[PDB]
């Protein structure tokens, strides 16, 4: 039943019945949605999971992509890898202070609502300091 | 949660402590190895003859320092690591997991002091104890030392059984020729297995000199064959040590790339975008938040990466688009003009 | 052409069993090198007096396995090959080609074992024939660890030529200057053949002990020699050892730049429109196809290297044409506008 | 006589009787037949013979080619190279079905006519798996 | 001021003998370590023997001449430094800071001399004492070899642990091993700290052959153990050689690298303007030469870089910028004509 | 010039015969090399008792051949160089220069084998000139394996030094410290100068074991010292054989970077230009030649550089040059309708 | 007191009282005075105080840089660097008309009111040889 | 005498009296004669004996280059060099037809006059081959 929801979503970009996704389906229906990616950023985002490399995803591609989400160990160590980056103790922590000022500064900025979201959902300690590899493991569960 | 927030600030000493075998571990790891170190020197001591009984009372009080060392510290790192996030139950399982079968070691030799205090070969055993203790104080960062050389060697494995093989071969040659050559005058070769063991020292460089040519056939056989061979029971160390030289050079270089802030900053953002997707007061939707999520995800592989193999066929593609957007204009100025 | 469906699954089976002295070569290679290791260490065994008779009757017993060991996997590589795209007959020949000496060997142990046995010095015999067969297949890989030295031995010929040369001069002006200096107080000196051992031994670091100066002015030289020399007696093993990392280095990174799918797929096309040419359904057409070819070719040795040392020239190229256009653009635009 | 037919087709290239053939020469034939070639893909067609480096073929280098064709042995390995990359088990073969989406899909891509004339060509095990060192010595016979 | 012109030139013979310490070192420094040397060796010969009392005259004579060549050189350097920029007073106690405890030890040498001629082991400590000033002649560079030495062994840290630590496992257990295999057999082995100085000397591969495995057990224990942990005893010499090699092939092509002119020359040029902010004839104003002073600095130090890191980024923003400018020309091409 | 035109076919095999001395020098210089090599061990074995009349009579006859081969030779070398392009005369002179102290050495010996033979130690004096003979054949080729060692050695000088000078200090301290653990108890330390020798015997792991530890003291600082400083008495070899692998592969890179042909097609252009100027058929005119002869000069060293280093620049140069354009095309399209 | 003058300074540029000098506040001070900076200095003058990255310099950045000036340790070195480009001897000296070349004719050349004052400040010897490294610790001091 | 010479020349480019000679003194005597170089070859001739690194070249960087012409070793061994990239035997010789195709057809290519006298200055042997080593020295002498 999960696979067969999986591909109720695939066909919403694959429309003509063909069993690929290029960058005309997958843009159309982001671009329905009022998002405006370009085409260097399509042709990025289906080349993350086109094996083939003919341009195109088909289900079996899509089908891993979507089980798979965030929950592989190549993405809890490069996000905790990200991490550290700012954590210069070295220590696993970060100031909740720090942590906003790289979400809203740096990057895709977040909004003040998603990273007031984001700090709330981390169980922060009472001085103010986060340990951001048990907030890895909860985006990776 | 008051007295739970002195308990929290006891949380804060007890991860401060935990500090200093990661951060600072000089002075403690050195210590506890001194520790180590001198319960083995004083054993090896209390071997020989010269100083014998008053090194026993000095292992009977030091025996005694580490049994109740290594109980304190038990109880030190347990309760040292993630308190009630790494909390006493399961986790407590993964805390007593495999590795501290130093712990097991510790227990069992309680039980020795106590055997040996009111309870009642044992010197070796105790020795072989201590060895084992040896062993897991100098490695108890699950794979360390052990882990850089397996890599290491792996990558130049190819080579080194080249050098393996050739060196044997020279070996068992050798021995024979040189076996044969004197057979009959050395009382030293006369079995191909003392040549064997003449061959082990003559390869080697160690020459111990109990066992040497004497005839000037078995001469010449030894020096050509030492010539031609101990150079290969001498690459392996080279080999190894250049790998090594190369791999610090090269992690220094990489590391010295440190360009991460942007790619890494934005990885955190694309994977708390996709997480919200399914908890935020605020499948499609979710499907192209993943791919957006994987492209971060590269990016950022991508300062783990130099940035520069990838760097040529990038700008490559840049000025490739510079010179087809020149070639656009100057056709559309020609069809705006000449038509 | 069903029971020959069975035949060619039979060869599937058969191919499957060729993979693993290839792949997974560790399990098989390791046990046959056993069988050939434990007969050699039984010999070596049997030659001392310790152990003698027991000996005698594994060796037998052991033999006997070597020889019908042998004599099934002679078979089964043979049959294992190609069956029939290798076929039984010329390329059986080639099967039997010249390292297949190892299947002359097989068979003339064969007549050996069928000798001791109802047949009837001849001890080093067999042990020469067991290390006939220890080279074999410790080397059955045609060119091999041998390839791999041969080349980087080769490479570094102008560096180990120096190492060589002037560590020989060193040896012979020691030796001659030390026997000088006590060719009449030390009995051992009493030749100059003497005191080239002595240097043999002093400039490997052997150092048997056997022959030492005994004078004052000796000691000086052979010390000062010894300092000299000692380091040319060990270049050619840290030239190789550091030859072979660098080429470790430079292969895996060259590895790494595994671009390689568009250049590879589009040679087979190529390759494949000229070869059809000649033979499809469908002078100067073909010469054109190979023009074609010889260009997919290049193409695709291009990245067999790791396309960058061409890569500057090339976006140079690009660079300068860019240029050239915006020259043409700006100068027809004068030429549109003033005139 | 093999040489005078190679001095027949060089004449049709050269025909001013100049004893070279350069991009002009080379590309006007070409396009004659319908082919088009840009001048870059004409001049690296000159440059994998041109010893001279003038930008010319001569008639010695013309026969060398001619004669040449396919059969060395630095063509049988390199083509034997690129069937590799597609062999990930190292076995030497390759698959009835991969080799068609290779052929297909990448590159200069075969029509579906010439990849069937391909398919037929190799002698196909009843598994569907081609053993494409074989492949290459018919190529370089 | 003519007479102090005199002086002037009297600094500029004093500075150009300064040139020969550090520019034409060599034969000044050498002849100097001749000194020390040759009143060392002859101090060695003067405990054998053969030649004693005649060497104790040229002892006395030659140490006569190196207290007088001391106190000469003293004043020598004293003067030769910064003579009244480096002037005689404060800076006269930075002249005789700690590491001319060499000029201290010359002072307590030359009451030893008068000691030992007017006053009255002995031998011994006058030995030290020339030992402690061959130390100081062959180091008075500040950190020199000692600096380069710790900095290479620092950036190996990581590697020398394993190296260190693995060897010294395998050479506790190869000891106690060989030990028990013949504690019985040979009297050598008598005590497990017998072992190991017979393993000390076995994984380093002396082999002073004093002591010895006669069981054929015992030896095929050292022949293994030898096999596996001599190597580990000789990778530190490894590591550091190839990483001495590796920072001299990066240094020699960094200083190649020697574009510099310009960065240099306009990082003075922004220093001076900064300085004579606040004494020139001619906040906000200097906060922006600072601003440009520390750009200035940068540019410099990014020549002490390779100017190779950066450069790829660098281009690629220059080639972005170049096609954005094409697509704004294109875009507004497009806004003129058809709007 | 017929006769004369059989002459210059001469000087054509005189020529063809240069070849193989250095072109395929393989099979001459090695011949040659074993007649020098079988005068050498002849010699040697001429020492021996074993072997002595037979060997003397076999000397005769070998050092007519070694004596009529170097007649020979002289004749063959001195006319095989340039004939009369490197004519009789004064060329003559510079053909017998210096290196041919190599010819003198030959005429000398002549005076000797016709002393022995018709004239009248006397040996060692003619060893010494079969050794002075093995080093002229094994280096004529005037710098050339000491050329290389020179330049690498001079390359790593800063490392060498430091190594040499601590190893010495470990030495020196080592040596002092266990004679002073054991002038009592060995007879073997009964002066520093033995102790001194122990310490060169124990530092280099040669270990003849004439001299060793008794106290147990003395064994700890000599394992100790062993374990400090026996790694930097091997840092120069591993220094020099990394030094060489380096230079090895810079160098077949940098052979590798082959592109050469009209860089170097342009300088013999721009030379013959040049020249020409001052004795053509057909000084501000000179000038401008050799100021184009400098420009193509350095872009054929530029080419003796592998274009890598500069390229950088220069593409940058390119880029910019490109952008200048483009910005200069827009501001004077905006000049044209705006204005 | 040093404090408030630095950020009486600091307020001249951050007029609207934000806490921040971006390239805007600081540029327009600049041209102010009649200085004519481009859009890419202004980057690098304030890149090399920004620690954020976000484009700005803050008042405990812009105090940072008024306290420090040229007396760092840093600065001493590069300084000195930069002279020994120039010493060939390696004597630590230079020429009074070699530093008139290089000041006047490299770089943002010195006007010549400027190299005199210079060569003036510089305690020259009798001979035109100026040491480089005290003059260095002048302006490091 | 000869130096008065050189610098009588010298004073055709400077005709001003400045004592430098920039790109256009040298450019402009250059296209009076009737070459034309470019601005980029202008400023590489100059760079080539301009130790100052200012575009000029004073009177003794021209009296250095006048009285070295080619006579230096640098020059020798160079030439040499370039002349051994044509001779694959390595024995020192080069053909004269090859030395022909060499000198008209790559490069700035000599006409047939220009290497008709180059062809007769080298003492060309019977076979047809040239000893170029001695032609270098000629050329450096
Ligand atoms: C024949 C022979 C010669 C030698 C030098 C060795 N030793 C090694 O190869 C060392 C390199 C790594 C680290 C310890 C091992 C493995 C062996 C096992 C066999
Ligand atoms: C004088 C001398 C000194 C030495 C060290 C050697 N040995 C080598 O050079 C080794 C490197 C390769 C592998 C075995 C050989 C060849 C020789 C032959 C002569
Ligand atoms: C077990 C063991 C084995 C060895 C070879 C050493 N020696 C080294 O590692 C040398 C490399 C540097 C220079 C002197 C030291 C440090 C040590 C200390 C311990
Ligand atoms: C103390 C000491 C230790 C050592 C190893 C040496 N030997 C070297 O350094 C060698 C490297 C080159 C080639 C022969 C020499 C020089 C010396 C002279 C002194
Ligand atoms: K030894
Ligand atoms: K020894
Ligand atoms: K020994």
């Amino acid at each position: 039943e999960q696979i067969a929801e999986f591909k109720e979503a695939f066909s919403l970009f694959d429309k003509d019945g063909d069993g690929t996704i290029t960058t005309k389906e997958l843009g159309t229906v982001m671009r329905s949605l009022g998002q405006n990616p370009t085409e260097a950023e399509l042709q990025d985002m289906i080349n993350e999971v086109d094996a083939d490399g003919n341009g195109t995803i088909d289900f079996p591609e899509f089908l891993t992509m979507m089980a798979r989400k965030m929950k592989d160990t190549d993405s809890e160590e490069e996000i905790r890898e990200a991490f550290r980056v700012f954590d210069k103790d070295g220590n696993g922590y970060i100031s909740a202070a720090e942590l906003r000022h790289v979400m809203t500064n740096l990057g895709e900025k977040l909004t003040d609502e998603e990273v007031d979201e984001m700090i709330r959902e981390a169980d922060i300690d009472g001085d103010g300091q986060v340990n951001y590899e048990e907030f890895v493991q909860m985006m990776t569960a | 949660s008051a007295a739970h927030k002195r308990y929290r600030r006891l949380q804060n000493w007890v991860y401060n402590v935990l500090e200093r075998p990661r951060g600072w571990a000089f002075v403690y790891h050195v210590f506890i190895f001194l520790l180590v170190f001198s319960c083995l020197v004083l054993s090896v001591l209390s071997t020989i003859q010269e100083h014998q009984e008053l090194a026993n009372e000095c292992l009977l009080i030091l025996e005694f320092v580490m049994i109740v060392v290594f109980g304190l510290e038990y109880i030190v790192r347990v309760w040292s690591a993630g308190c009630c996030c790494r909390y006493r139950g399961w986790q407590g399982r993964f805390r007593f997991a495999r590795k501290p079968f130093c712990v097991i070691d510790f227990i069992v030799f309680v039980a020795s002091v106590a055997v040996i205090a009111a309870g009642t070969a044992t010197s070796a055993l105790r020795s072989m104890r201590f060895l084992q203790i040896l062993r897991m104080v100098r490695m108890d960062r699950r794979g360390g030392t052990w882990k850089l050389l397996g890599s290491v060697v792996y990558a130049h494995s190819k080579e080194l059984i080249t050098a393996w093989y050739i060196g044997f071969l020279v070996l068992i040659f050798a021995s024979f020729l040189v076996y044969l050559a004197e057979k009959d005058a050395n009382s030293d070769f006369s079995s191909y297995a003392d040549s064997l063991w003449w061959g082990t020292i003559t390869l080697t460089t160690i020459g111990y000199g109990d066992k040497t040519p004497h005839t000037w056939l078995g001469r010449v056989l030894a020096a050509g064959f030492a010539l031609l061979g101990i150079s290969f029971f001498a690459l392996p160390a080279g080999i190894l040590g250049s790998g090594f030289a190369l791999k610090v050079q090269e992690q220094h270089r990489q590391k010295h790339f440190e360009k991460r802030r942007m790619p890494a900053a934005n990885l955190i953002q694309a994977a708390w975008r996709l997480y919200s997707t399914d908890m935020s007061r605020a499948t499609v939707i979710r499907s192209i938040r993943i791919l957006k999520f994987l492209v971060a995800k590269r990016k950022f592989k991508e300062t783990l990466r130099p940035y520069d193999v990838k760097d040529v066929i990038e700008q490559y593609s840049a000025g490739h688009l510079d010179m087809l957007g020149r070639i656009k204009s100057l056709q559309t100025r020609v069809d705006q003009i000449v038509g």
